């Protein structure tokens, strides 16, 4: 009911890194404090590392196990965007803002970081556990994928959106907004594929899959809180970032056809500023009674 | 989760294969012994409570000053002597969430059900302690329910207006359009739903002073009204709701309908303004004969004849319009337009359908004006005269803009108490009081029509509840016989009360002398046809009550001829959406949508069974979607023959049926005399 | 392709490495030999032409009846004796496509240039044949050009109003908002551009009748106004144009600005509503010192102080607002807000910038009111008083809504005729006549302010054309010296004519006694500083014309003290969009955007070189984008020191410069005394 | 030395079939004989099948086994083109020219056609035989992919090109030329990767790999001859098409670094004719003049 519509929306959102000139960001970058520059670098590396997993494994593995030519094509298109567009875009932002040696060090740090690794390996673990012709294991991986696309990225997206909403780092913020817009549709699409599997299950199996999804969400959420404090306490933003994580967790759940887990909260306004019945002809004698 | 929430959810947990309906009662107890009694604000006596509510700008002191405190205490004691108990959790929840008065911070409950009823009764009586006690007994017995505006806002300082619906006539001018937008914003600020007749506005491609193809049509005015209703949204609490009505012979009728198509562009789509279509008998005749019809440009007709297209009878002037070369018209297929109406109603439930000839063949005030459109709920059908809002520093010709006060009889409680007459008369008095104390300072035509017409709307609720709790199928002929007798009694006693008020005040409504009430024509079918029950079961249901005969109707006709009628319009059956919960009643005279409804509040879910639902009456509580819409049309026509205004008739459709079935239902409704059709809700 | 279009496109074809500018002249001949004369309706005599135009509802009978036919014939003969020839094809094309009177079928030409000029002169003179001949000589010499409304509609029965700039004050009420929407619709119907001040409106999240978080802010009002302007679009001829002005200290200022962002949603963005921001000196001081600023909730300030936030001086009120706990405010970064303004102007050219203190430190009528906002073109700067539009059947308190009368001097034609005094005085008389003959029956405050203030706007155009044809660079100090002298003489003769009219009629403008004209303060800089040219070239340019000295200014000051001044405002420099083509002039006092402009009409291409452009003056006709914006600001400030109202000042930016450069230009404009900044056009 | 330039070339060649309006072919299509229309539909259906498997299976699987994020990005992009662009374009052509029943019938015909099933079996079999870290199985699949890109498509491409060259079906022909332009660069790129693996081998191993490549080519060739006769005999063109496929077989071999195998022949000359603004913060010195 939905693949051709998503095909259309995906291909019409096509874009390339070269379209946004990045050099003018140096005019606001130079005015940020060390903690702001440090947080930005670390967040950016976090997003880059997670998105690489999605391009190399997450999207291609789902495309491999999903049946249907049109679904495989949409999934291929999404994998292409991860590897050919998003990955080059993140690299471009880095090369503009930091010298080569600084980039290498930030990636070394984030590669060793406990909270980034915990979530990266949890997601990758579920992708590696998919078994041929087993729709339960595929569903679990789809849940992991939706959580990455619609939830885990957002502790990171917060900061570029925060600057973007203030008039700072506008070129890289525009790029991030385009990336985020792609991840949103990726999350919704994979969510619909997961619901299709979920709806084929018994009531007991459904309850079991719901417990899986909520348990996974809880593990990731508790690690996100730690990840958040680790990066954002030094710039005083953690309270507001936490509200943004929960709001996006609820969107991820709704993508999977589940109820929201967290109470509704308002979001930081700066970040917000950054963000047929069958026709049957009348046959006459229908006017007479 | 709260204890009462768990007890209410325990209903669906079946025990021995049966629903645990009694658990619902337990929930109410919990809801009172854990939330309401703890969150209520108690005073040492009633004096301290009244003083606190008066000085803190919760209550108007004027209506309370008409009684000595002893009389107010007696009224409150009469209210509390009944020991009223909410039989379902949802009734109490809905009252204490939507209608009970709370503090400024909404942390505590200041008004109980008895307190609210006492305040409303004291406002109604206007200084009469015995009348206040009568109103208290009428409302605590739940025989009569004032509308949501009246029940919620009576006697409150921070209140809005007590009138629920307003109907505006928009003349074909920029000054009139701007005044209509202003009045719509003012009345939505007051909280009332506003309906506007756009049939007088000239269509798209008409001339504004000799420059042709200049008008934006009714769609531009529709966009303006939609933005006005979006802006005036009851201070952001309830979304601003407006209705636009267009005659089906208007040239813009397609574009009008295109405002509700799900594929409409943003420059055409209108989303907060309901749409209604007024269909004369000429359109149905043309569609029946498959003859191609003609939609007309209103301004050309006004230029040629001096009157608006909707100001005269299309059944007699359509051929003159078509044969007149000075009248501009476009060819349409009436059957294709009917199919478009059915498709639109299937997709979105719009437009409202108003069968103009069905309304005006029994309309008692055709001399004042024909009914050209309906309200936002498509049940108010009254004469309206358009206003001529002129330029600044020029006097405006103020017309009549429809406005009536709503109030519903609880059929189950009225018939259980065997008090059709007393309840009808007291409800008529309360609605007359609500009309008299209504004064709107920013809608001149509405104010003038309220002062002159004195129109009120006395509805009814719990028809299906009464029928199912008495072992009568809603589609059965016995149910239609009961509706015929009950609503003939309601009409008889409403006319009697209106004539008695006219006698006691020495005044009738404006232009009553030309009405069918004055000439005696209105009583024709009542002085020749007997409306006593034809079935023994219904007659037993009406035992202990004097069913009016043709002789009583003749006496009432003579009484009206001698004294006149105070109200131009008396009976209109509103949907009664949320106040039906508090009364433990089914919504309006419509059949129930579902036996048990699951509603999500906050993060919790609640189940409301239909009032009186049980094992023995499970199948008598037949869901509306499972019912034959033709028999529902028969019921609504049977009720409508005794209602001077319309009835909010919602169609309940299944997904399997086609637009042809919807068109057949609409045409059967038109054939059976249905005045208006409210909604096409698809399961 | 028509022959004249080929002759016009032959300009770009270079012969001997030079543009064939003279070929344009040939095109004009073709445009008259092939098209204009063939499609021009000719009559046996002028009597037959006038009878046909009056009878067929082309002209008005009233203004022609004031003259005998001999006088009208003499005026027409005076117009035709000049043997005026359009020097460029685009001049004649623009006149005969936009201003020449055509038949109802729009295929024949009823009015030539001389006919239109004679009709406008006869309308101006109001019965004086000699005055009509003076006006004819003024307009056929092309020294003065009435604005597009006046030039197009004067003497025509089928016409809009002669005023097209309207400024409305909107009070903080639903009645006032609805009245503002109505007045905007009525004035757009008349063909005028409407500017509304939204600073008095309370921000989003304010209280309505002591219920919190109820107001939608100024953005909902902007949505309503945008819908009203879309609906009222000159009977479907031009897109409805409106402007909204908000003070930068209003809390909605961001959301206001957010209405122009491309990323804004459909419920946020307004497309046909221009926006302008009023920036007091306090905001610039806060941004300069990098101190965090506060945007205030207007209703809290009104409740605390009894006056609106925009009605008091923010320079002395800002600290009291910040230190007042009962005034609600939000923290903002003024430098971030300035960067947002620059970014928005780069993206879309919005908002217009009004430097409130720059306007009000030289405003002569601060006693009546301080200038709180500007017009749709950001050049009208006048005192306005808000109106209190109450409920129905209640008397409104009518204030002052600005509506000035436009007309432009052609600096080249005026100075080559050595007729600054005569042209200025005759233009002032014509503007006074048009202001007196304007009667708007749907805008009460506009009509009251037109009757009381008698404000007119006398502009100038062809400044860059005159400077380039005289070998003077627009950015040169000699150009600024010429502008200083020329506009000081314009101000001198405008004040002299206003005082002479006041003496003749015996009346001044309302509240003139409190103005700086009455106290003599206005003339201070004129009785102490000599504005004679400091360069010999400019003095030789002014040869043959008496340049008012300090003694002449003292005499004028004494004359104004004795007799008063008839006009509250006299001079405002409008953009002069299409009339600059007909007059073969550069637009306003702005520098030219392109030396030769390429336009597409129908499916044909056309080429308009700037007037007088040749090989010798190609370098002096420097394009605006290539110019230093600081020197353009200097010239505009030099002119503004002699203009009581503002100047439509468009910034011309290259795509290379960033928002820092735009902010620097804005801050230098604020420093140099620039009152308004119109547009940021990026090449 | 080459991936970056292939990346740039691939992304700059990006297109969608919707860019080309197809209603202009309606009349030249109507005018073809029933035999011609039948061959044309079947030819494009055979192409659709090849691109379906190249997009679903071939390109993603090669991407999985090739090392390097940039090489993977190119291969992922090529995969997307196969199924999201190329395979879909054929349906755009079918939906314009043919009624639904004829479309349904031709897709049923691909399922039961023995030559088309054989070629799919052979090519996809080799893709699915790739073993992780086994460069020889990867080489074999890359040879198969080059043979699909640069040889097997051409029995199909002949006919749209043959019409394009006569000024017939030129909108459909424009789509086909864009597809062909893509496959030419895809065949070169995969060829270069195959040569990398081949060049690592001993002389003895190389000799075996040449045997594999030539044996596979001959086996595919013999099947393609029968397929060509089956499709083209009814339009009289089989011998001409055979010359064309031999020509392209030589190009495939060359893409693999091997000598041409078939002798040069004259190809039909008709077919040859068928071929925001930058933002700076405000300094304190910008407020003073
Ligand atoms: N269903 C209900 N509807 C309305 N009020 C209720 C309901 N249940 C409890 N209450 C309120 O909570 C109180 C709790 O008392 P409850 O009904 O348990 O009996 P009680 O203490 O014996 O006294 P009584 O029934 O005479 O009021 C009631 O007195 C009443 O005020
Ligand atoms: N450049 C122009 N601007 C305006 N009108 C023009 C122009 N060129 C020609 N015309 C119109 O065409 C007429 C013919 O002018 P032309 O150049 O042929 O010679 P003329 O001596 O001016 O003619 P006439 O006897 O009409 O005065 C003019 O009278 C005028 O009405
Ligand atoms: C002014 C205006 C009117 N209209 C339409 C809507 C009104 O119903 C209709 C009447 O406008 P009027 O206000 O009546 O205009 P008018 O009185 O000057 O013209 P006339 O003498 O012909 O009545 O014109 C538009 O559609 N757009 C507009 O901008
Ligand atoms: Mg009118
Ligand atoms: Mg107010
Ligand atoms: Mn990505
Ligand atoms: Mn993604
Ligand atoms: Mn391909
Ligand atoms: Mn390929």
């Amino acid at each position: 009911d939905f693949t051709q519509m998503f095909y259309n929306q995906n291909v019409k959102q096509f874009w390339l890194p070269e379209e946004i000139a990045l050099n003018g960001d140096l005019l606001t970058w130079k005015y940020l404090g060390k903690n702001e520059q440090d947080t930005y670098m670390k967040v950016l590396a976090g997003l880059t590392l997670l998105d690489t997993e999605q391009g190399n494994t997450g999207m291609p593995i789902v495309a491999e196990h999903v049946d249907g030519h049109q679904r495989k094509a949409v999934l291929n298109f999404m994998a292409m965007m991860e590897n050919a567009v998003h990955a080059k875009s993140y690299s471009n932002i880095f090369m503009t803002l930091a010298p080569t040696e600084t980039i290498n060090e930030v990636f070394e740090w984030v590669k060793q970081n406990k909270y980034l690794q915990k979530k990266a390996q949890m997601i990758v673990g579920l992708y590696k556990a998919i078994q041929k012709d087993d729709e339960i294991s595929l569903f679990k991986a789809m849940v992991a994928s939706v959580y990455l696309e619609s939830f885990l990225f957002y502790s990171g997206f917060y900061y570029p959106l925060y600057f973007y909403g203030q008039g700072k780092l506008m070129q890289s913020g525009e790029i991030i907004n385009l990336i985020l817009r792609d991840e949103a549709i990726h999350g919704v699409y994979v969510g619909l594929l997961a619901q299709e599997i979920y709806n084929k299950q018994t009531e007991e199996k459904k309850a079991e899959l719901r417990e899986f999804a909520i348990d996974l969400l809880n593990q990731l959420y508790e690690n996100e809180l730690e990840y958040t404090e680790d990066l954002y306490d030094q710039v005083g933003l953690s309270h507001d970032v936490k509200k943004f994580i929960r709001y996006n967790a609820n969107k991820a759940l709704m993508n999977l056809g589940f109820d929201p887990y967290f109470e509704e909260e308002d979001i930081n306004p700066i970040v917000l500023n950054g963000l047929k019945a069958t026709v049957e002809p009348l046959k006459d004698d229908d006017f007479y009674f | 989760v709260p204890k009462w929430i768990q007890l209410n959810n325990e209903i669906m947990i079946q025990k021995d294969g049966k629903f645990q309906f009694d658990k619902d009662k337990e929930a109410v107890h919990s809801y009172f012994v854990d939330y309401i009694n703890q969150n209520t604000v108690f005073f040492h006596n009633l004096k301290e409570k009244l003083d606190y509510l008066v000085e803190n700008q919760y209550y108007e002191e004027e209506f309370l000053s008409l009684y000595s405190f002893e009389d107010i205490k007696e009224v409150f004691k009469t209210a509390y002597a009944k020991k009223f108990r909410f039989p379902s959790f949802m009734s109490a929840f809905k009252f204490y969430n939507d209608y009970a008065l709370k503090t400024n911070d909404k942390k505590k409950i200041l008004e109980r059900y008895e307190d609210r009823i006492s305040i409303v009764a004291l406002f109604f009586a206007n200084g009469d302690t015995e009348k206040a006690k009568e109103y208290v007994n009428l409302m605590i017995n739940q025989e009569y329910q004032p509308s949501t505006p009246t029940f919620l806002n009576a006697g409150r300082k921070r209140r809005g207006e007590l009138v629920s619906c307003f109907l505006l006539e928009v003349n074909d001018s920029l000054n009139d359009i701007s005044r209509a937008i202003d009045i719509s914003m003012q009345l939505s600020k007051l909280g009332g739903g506003v309906s506007l007749n756009l049939s007088k506005l000239r269509a798209k491609g008409e001339a504004i002073k000799d420059v042709e193809n200049a008008t934006k049509g009714v769609v531009g005015v529709m966009k303006l009204l939609d933005n006005a209703f979006r802006y005036a949204d009851q201070m952001g609490q309830r979304q601003g709701s407006g209705a636009a009505y267009l005659n089906i012979f208007h040239r813009d009728i397609n574009d009008f309908l295109d405002t509700k198509k799900i594929s409409a562009d943003e420059d055409v789509r209108v989303k907060t303004l309901s749409i209604g279509v007024v269909i004369p008998d000429k359109f149905v005749e043309l569609a029946r004969e498959d003859k191609a019809a003609y939609v007309f440009y209103p301004h050309t007709i006004y230029k040629e004849y001096g009157q608006h297209m909707d100001e005269m009878d299309m059944n007699e002037m359509y051929d003159k319009f078509v044969d007149n070369p000075r009248v501009k018209k476009e060819k349409i297929n009436p059957r294709k337009l009917l199919e478009k109406l059915a498709m639109l109603r299937s997709e979105s439930g719009y437009p409202y359908i108003m069968f103009q000839d069905n309304v005006n063949k029994v309309h008692a005030n055709n001399h004042i004006s024909k009914v050209k459109f309906s309200n936002l709920c498509s049940e108010v059908l009254q004469a309206s005269q358009v206003s001529s809002y002129t330029d600044y520093d020029e006097e405006d010709e103020i017309g009549l803009d429809i406005s009536c006060n709503l109030g519903s009889l609880n059929i189950l409680n009225v018939m259980e108490h065997k008090s059709i007459e007393k309840t009808v008369k007291l409800a008529t008095d309360s609605l007359t009081h609500v009309s008299e104390t209504t004064d709107i300072r920013n809608a001149p035509a509405v104010r003038r029509a309220n002062k002159a017409m004195k129109s009120i709307g006395l509805g009814a609720m719990n028809l299906h509840g009464y029928l199912a709790q008495n072992g009568i199928a809603y589609e059965s002929p016995e149910a239609r016989d009961f509706a015929n007798t009950f609503f003939m009694m309601v009409n008889f006693y409403s006319i009697q009360r209106s004539a008695e008020i006219a006698k006691e005040k020495g005044e009738t409504f404006d232009q009553y002398e030309g009405s069918t009430y004055a000439t005696g024509e209105y009583f024709d079918k009542y002085v020749s046809t007997d409306f006593s029950p034809k079935y023994e079961k219904i007659a037993n249901l009406f035992e202990g009550m004097h069913i009016p005969t043709t002789e009583d109707w003749k006496k009432l006709k003579a009484f009206v001829a001698e004294h006149g009628m105070y109200h131009s319009y008396r009976l209109c059956i509103a949907p009664t959406g949320s106040i039906s919960y508090v009364q433990s009643s089914t919504a309006s005279v419509m059949p129930i949508m579902e036996r048990i409804e699951e509603r999500t509040y906050g993060n919790s879910k609640t189940y409301y069974p239909m009032p009186g639902l049980a094992s023995n009456n499970w199948f008598f509580y037949k869901e509306a979607y499972d019912m034959d819409m033709f028999k529902v049309v028969d019921m609504i026509a049977t009720i409508q023959q005794h209602i001077d205004q319309g009835i909010s008739f919602t169609l309940f459709l299944k997904d399997t049926m086609t637009t042809r079935d919807l068109n057949r239902i609409d045409l059967y409704a038109h054939h059976r005399g249905i005045k208006t059709i409210y909604y096409a809700r698809t399961k």
